[PDB]
């Protein structure tokens, strides 16, 4: 009867219809709904348990600059920054804190290091004047949470009262049992009822850019759940 | 929809971005002030067990770690910013954490010494002793964390609404 | 075994080493530690009792002016002012509310009177233009208190919760039994443990100036204690 | 070290620089406002005896005393800034203190008339009546003090933590 | 507050009254680099599995010859050493000062138990080979016991009275 | 009162600025509680009532 | 003890501080918070009952 699956921000067991993504909002700090999963017709019910079900959620943002004659090799940012689980070094991390891509030169761009104290990052390359650039740094200073919807956009409850910060979420090394993250709360729902994963943070996150090298979908969520067939 | 009636003794953790906590910068040779202040919210009761993890991760304004001879002291207080000798916990040095793996590793995970409790209106302070001719603390980059939610290792901070339980007052008087 | 001694802001029974003085701070109003006494090696313990042990603490501040051609004969101040236990008259007080000294003319300077309502004081002499002056008026608008330290800069308790104002401290006529001041609290400590006498007030007090006529050390503390040999 | 377990009924005094007190400037012919507001902190109980000293030392903005025909009235209030006729104490004139020796001298020391009590959430106000065509009050220089710690003369304000004693609630209802 | 037990747990270091240090040159075994004394009416206890951690340095801010030797040693009154009761006769090398206190693996413990009556002495002798740089007390540090940690131990203290 | 229309009795001039504060419609109203923190615990009544009806009665 | 009062979008028994107003949003249809009332320090508690308490909102 019961199984233990993973569910992702796209498709998976659902089929890309009863998922929906969305960005947050910047100027009004508000508890937006960045993702939501609706239980399809075919399942009987879905469960969700804390301290039983593992999780992963790698968000990012997007920013841009303008090429100049001066040898920049460094860019400021609008988002608080830190390393992935802490380290000054690049390529030792579980994943890159930041990625950069040049529109003109359709190539990746490495990263040397950064201050990780102020909103700063180094670039290893020397961008030319007029060249367009994009960057997908780490995100910080946010809160994440869950809530349930009974088919109508009509809340009935909340999985767990207190929000967990995405900041801390990046801080812990993920994907290690014993050190794996496990939120609290014990939810369950049935056909056409929705779980919404909600965000409260200033910086504008992303889901799709169509010019990001390390995979198509920039960010990701991967959550464990229990299903009754 | 269905949600489970989770127990009142909720498992939680503390950090900078909360309302009942505060911080402020610190200079050098400067024990008396709390670099970080904590206070009990209204009609709640917090509980910190003896095997609770601890994790200060202070910084310098330029983004550096400070002199590891620096000292940190968590300390309970009576009301009115009035410290007390008994009930003190976590008199540690600022060095010997390895902030990279500190919370991450149960080995590096430095726990408290004795139990602790916070009645609805009480204070816990975090004093810091920096040797002179050193750089000061910067609140923008500093941080405290205590308790270990979200891990089979470590313990978590207990919380309960005072209005729910009848012996909440009994435990408050018990301290 | 037990005796009843006095202890002072310098030397005395201790020996000028296990005393330490310090000034306060002005811009951040903070409970500084202006004085502290560490129990030496030789004693067994020290006690301290309220309503048993008398006390005296005469603080002051320092300010300066600049000579001018105009016949000033009056100076404003940055500190609230009142007479010593109240009186309009000078030389009747238990001690002068204020002292003045001219650098050029290395002589004392008398005082006539003052308003004692605003931050004002009269000078009896007629300072010349360009002459440098110093003045050590009374201090006001402060709080004083005690605390104990267990060899480490690590507080364990507080003698008495509520601070007493130095303002009132000056107001009462000192050194009269029945009218003598006697704080509350019953403290006791042992070898190398410290009692700190703490100050919370804006104005910058002093301990030493090396050009003050009425004694070398400007301010003073004189407290009664009980000692076990 | 050793400290004596001082009794819960602690002997204290009130002044401007405290958290549970406040003030604000006043003009002329202006009774209704509290120039100074006092409030009971949480889970504490204050007690003011009948022979308690009193000491307002108001000033003018230019640093002067005001018209001694001015009147001061301490007055207890129910919650919500709601005054009450009974329980009023210290309806005095602003003159006839001799601020120089006022607290100093037990003669000049003006005491209250009747007893008083402050339950955990209650208010005591200090109304002032200045005649017109006069100068206003200045909060920077004004001050209140009540109670006489630190002197064999005068009385002191009693305080107690409400959570310690069991009949604290009984005395609170007694008022 | 919960009444804490008299057997309090502490850790030792330089900035304390009942400890002292003094500079050392070369080939000077008898001179104690560091001295410890029992305070009045207190009793200190150091178990056998107690961590140890010296951090001696050179005046220029460098580590010394790891062939250097360190010896903790109990002493009778009047600065008088004893053969029995000695612990931690170790070398100055083989610590990895970077990971010494943090890693329990690189953490070094003592050999046997120890006790300090109210008026007693513990010294820390150092043997440096000749033609080497001397010790500088400004930069040196000592720590024994690991308060606030799961591994290691803590120095027990109790009031005699 | 059928389409989004209203009459004015006066004859405004050219260039004159005007303001109007008509009735509102097509909305929902509801309640919720907050425990000092911006942190919801519950909802007074699940189903919203329309302001439209609110004006109608 | 208990009373039956009215409360308004301004001041009233509260004092204009522990009220706050706000407009809605247009382009994202969202359950905004147009008004909110915070129980002040002085009261003990507030109740609210349906089919007992009348209302008006223009």
């Amino acid at each position: 009867q019961t199984q233990e699956y993973t569910i992702n921000h796209t498709g998976g067991v659902l089929g890309d219809s009863y998922v929906t993504t969305a960005s947050n909002q910047t100027s009004p700090q508000r508890e937006t709904a960045v993702l939501s999963f609706e239980c399809p017709r075919k399942f009987e019910e879905i469960n969700y348990v804390g301290q039983r079900d593992a999780t992963r959620f790698v968000p990012r943002t997007t920013e841009s600059i303008t090429g100049s004659a001066n040898d920049d090799t460094v860019v400021d940012l609008t988002a608080n920054i830190q390393p992935v689980a802490g380290e000054e070094v690049i390529a030792e991390q579980d994943y890159p804190v930041a990625v950069a891509y040049n529109v003109t030169q359709g190539v990746e761009v490495d990263v040397v290091d950064a201050d990780y104290a102020a909103d700063t990052v180094t670039l290893g390359t020397n961008p030319a004047d007029g060249d367009e650039v994009k960057v997908w740094p780490i995100m910080s200073d946010g809160d994440v949470q869950f809530r349930l919807i009974n088919q109508f956009g009509q809340e009935e409850g909340r999985v767990y009262p207190w929000s967990t910060p995405l900041y801390r979420w990046h801080d812990f090394p993920q994907l290690k049992r014993g050190r794996e993250i496990n939120l609290h709360g014990s939810a369950s729902w049935s056909e056409n009822e929705t779980l919404e994963i909600l965000l409260d943070a200033p910086q504008a996150l992303t889901w799709e850019d169509s010019d990001y090298p390390r995979g198509q979908y920039v960010t990701t969520l991967e959550q464990d759940v229990e299903i009754t067939l | 929809p269905e949600i489970g009636n989770n127990g009142a003794e909720k498992q939680i953790s503390l950090h900078k971005g909360q309302p009942f906590i505060d911080t402020q910068d610190v200079g050098a040779a400067d024990p008396n002030t709390p670099a970080v202040t904590i206070e009990g919210p209204s009609d709640y009761v917090i509980a910190i067990d003896a095997g609770t993890p601890v994790a200060p991760e202070f910084r310098d304004a330029n983004g550096d770690k400070l002199d590891p001879s620096t000292r940190v002291t968590i300390q309970k207080c009576d009301k009115q910013g009035n410290p007390l000798g008994d009930g003190i916990v976590f008199s540690d040095t600022l060095g010997r954490f390895e902030y990279s793996k500190m919370r991450s590793d149960p080995d590096y995970m430095r726990k408290t010494t004795t139990s602790l409790m916070i009645d609805e209106r009480e204070i816990v302070k975090i004093f810091v002793e920096v040797p002179p001719n050193a750089n000061g603390m910067d609140a923008d980059n500093s941080r405290i964390t205590i308790g270990d939610d979200t891990s089979d290792y470590g313990k978590a901070v207990g919380i309960v609404e005072h209005g729910d339980l009848s012996p909440a007052e009994s435990k408050a008087v018990r301290q």
